[PDB]
């Protein structure tokens, strides 16, 4: 099962820092050491450094400025990254991977997301969206719901509880001064619905908030 | 059982204490310093009994100081208990000729 | 520090065609290169270990060789779920590095 | 104290001597010679021990007459003084054995 | 006898930006390059050891990375006070040698 747990997202304000944290599982080995990698919107994975926590020592990529330092706590099986003084260079997801010391990364966690802005947090409103009653259909339904006014990223959007996975398509979201906006697309057999239920999750970790929306027919 | 072959015995066992601990430690010593190759456990176990043994074929080998005083130890031990291999080899063969010549 | 470069950024195939990935060694790696796939808002998953070494849990159309600067991902038959950004990563020498990466495109 | 030991003991300090003479003339003598690389002391002392030991893994050595004179001595240093130890354990290992025989 | 080359001779950047000078050598060397600093009128100044190591006095805005034949001398966040030439030099053969030097522009 999930090996290493890692919260959704974290938002920091310029200039101050924060420090995030990689639970890990399964197999523990004396020999293990926990990577972080970050990974910026639209590039590639880059390096932060390592630790090995039955020992504690890090260390840390050179090639990039030092905005970064490694802990663990042995006992609570609990990687730590400190990011120190961060700008909106350092908004990005970071993910930490275990390295049983034979120079791969078997397991990465779902990575944190971090962005950096003196913004507020703000939860999402999700919307639904039904098709209004002069809309015609085949084999087909397209049902949605939208989340919109929301900051920062991400939202895991999931249908049904993630027990509806087909017919699925999140778009991404756009930023409209400081709120971001997105839809998701699920598409069910037209004789399915609204027989049997169709509810959009919509989860928004810096707001640690989580709601349901059944999408049923217009009035 | 003689004390040659205990201290022989010994010896191994204890070699191949210095031969993990060591693989660890030099892995450890290693990570951190660019270019370095002795950075993996496999290969580093691998590397330590090259070095125990003296051939060191130059496919990996420490390039800092803590790593190469890893190596200091892992040689040491290596060519010293070997060494005693070799000195309970001759009492052995000490002893046999002993009685052989009915002393 | 050694250097990873991903060929062309961008691979088009056809449907179930065979592809295959590029990524180059700066210097002499013997084998340690390792592939990672990953998706649109997802984590990255080991897909090649050491150049050609199989991962349990990764399809049989995975594939990977080559050997001190230059290293080939395969997906022989390609198909829909394989579109994603492909990465190889290198653990020959300190540190650790990785190549900047390949979308696959259907 | 008996020899054998006390030899052990001056065989290990002289070979510290040759090491850190041997690694000071190393580089007095590779300095000038184009594309040698034994030329810091640091390394140098690293590289007198992978000498000293015979595990030689490539990463440093003389180009030069002189240096490679160096290198002989040391090399026999190393040798002789380990030798040396080996044969103390030797000793140790008969005497033992001839007590234990009640000879 | 190792040649080190200095990629750009001049650097513009802007104030406080970040700027990363290139020194490559000839040959494979390690991490047995050294960085200088050099101001109008002034004798070298040892910025950086052994490509990555810090010495005392010297602004922690200095860095240094890179091993083999790439290295990089990096400033982060430049100022005023750090507009000077700079050279980087290696150790790893005989006879030691320097690179042709960058200019830093503000
Ligand atoms: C503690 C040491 C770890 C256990 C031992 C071997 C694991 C091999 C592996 O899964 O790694 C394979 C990998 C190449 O594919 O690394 C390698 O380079 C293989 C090195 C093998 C060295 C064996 C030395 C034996 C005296
Ligand atoms: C007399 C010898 C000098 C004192 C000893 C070590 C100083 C290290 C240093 O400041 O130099 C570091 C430098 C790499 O940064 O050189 C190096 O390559 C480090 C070589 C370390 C070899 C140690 C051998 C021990 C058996
Ligand atoms: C004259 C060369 C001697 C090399 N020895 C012994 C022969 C090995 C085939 C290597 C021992 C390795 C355990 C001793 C080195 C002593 C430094
Ligand atoms: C022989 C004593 C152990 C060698 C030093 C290990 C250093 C580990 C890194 O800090
Ligand atoms: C074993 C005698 C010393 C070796 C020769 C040293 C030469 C130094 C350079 O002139
Ligand atoms: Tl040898
Ligand atoms: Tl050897
Ligand atoms: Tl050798
Ligand atoms: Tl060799």
């Amino acid at each position: 099962q999930v090996q290493l747990q890692q919260p959704g997202a974290e938002l920091v304000k310029p200039g101050a820092s924060v420090k995030l944290s990689c639970k890990a599982s399964g197999y523990t080995f004396t020999s293990d050491w926990i990577h972080w990698v970050k990974q910026r919107p639209g590039h590639g994975l880059e390096w932060i450094g390592e630790i090995i926590p039955s020992y504690g020592r890090a260390n840390y990529n050179e090639k990039i400025q030092k905005k970064a330092t490694l802990t663990a706590d042995k006992s609570s099986s609990t990687a730590f990254m400190q990011l120190s003084s961060l700008t909106s260079e350092d908004s990005a997801v970071y993910y930490c991977a275990r390295e049983r010391g034979d120079g791969y990364f078997a397991v990465w966690g779902a990575g944190t997301t971090v962005t950096v802005s003196s913004a507020k947090t703000t939860p999402p409103s999700v919307y639904p969206l039904a098709p209004g009653s002069a809309a015609q259909t085949n084999s087909m339904v397209t049902l949605g719901c939208l989340v919109k006014g929301y900051f920062p990223e991400p939202v895991t959007v999931t249908w049904n509880s993630g027990s509806l996975s087909s017919g699925v398509h999140t778009f991404p979201a756009v930023l409209q001064s400081d709120l971001y906006t997105l839809s998701s697309s699920v598409t069910v057999p037209s004789s399915s619905w609204p027989s049997e239920t169709v509810t959009c999750n919509v989860a928004h970790p810096a707001s640690s908030t989580k709601v349901d929306k059944k999408i049923v027919p217009r009035d | 059982s003689a004390l040659h072959w205990r201290a022989a015995g010994a010896a191994t066992v204890l070699l191949v204490i210095v031969l993990l601990a060591g693989s660890y430690l030099a892995v450890l010593a290693e990570r951190g310093a660019p270019g370095a190759q002795l950075i993996t456990y496999p290969r580093a176990l691998w590397w330590s009994v090259e070095t125990a043994t003296t051939v060191g074929y130059g496919d990996l080998y420490p390039v800092t100081l803590w790593g190469r005083c890893v190596a200091v130890v892992v040689m040491v031990a290596g060519i010293t208990s070997f060494g005693l291999v070799t000195a309970a080899l001759a009492t052995w063969f000490v002893g046999r000729e002993q009685e052989r010549r009915g002393h | 520090d050694i250097l990873l470069t991903q060929s062309p950024a961008i691979l088009s195939v056809s449907p179930g065609e065979r592809v295959s990935f590029s990524c180059r060694a700066s210097q002499s790696i013997g084998t340690d290169i390792h592939w990672y796939q990953q998706r649109t808002n997802g984590s990255p998953r080991l897909l090649i270990k050491y150049a050609s070494e199989s991962i349990s849990g990764i399809p049989s159309r995975f594939s990977g060789s080559g050997s001190g600067t230059d290293f080939t991902l395969s997906i022989n038959s390609v198909e829909s779920e394989d579109i994603a950004n492909y990465y190889c990563q290198q653990s020959n020498r300190w540190p650790f590095t990785f190549g900047s990466g390949t979308k696959l495109e259907i």
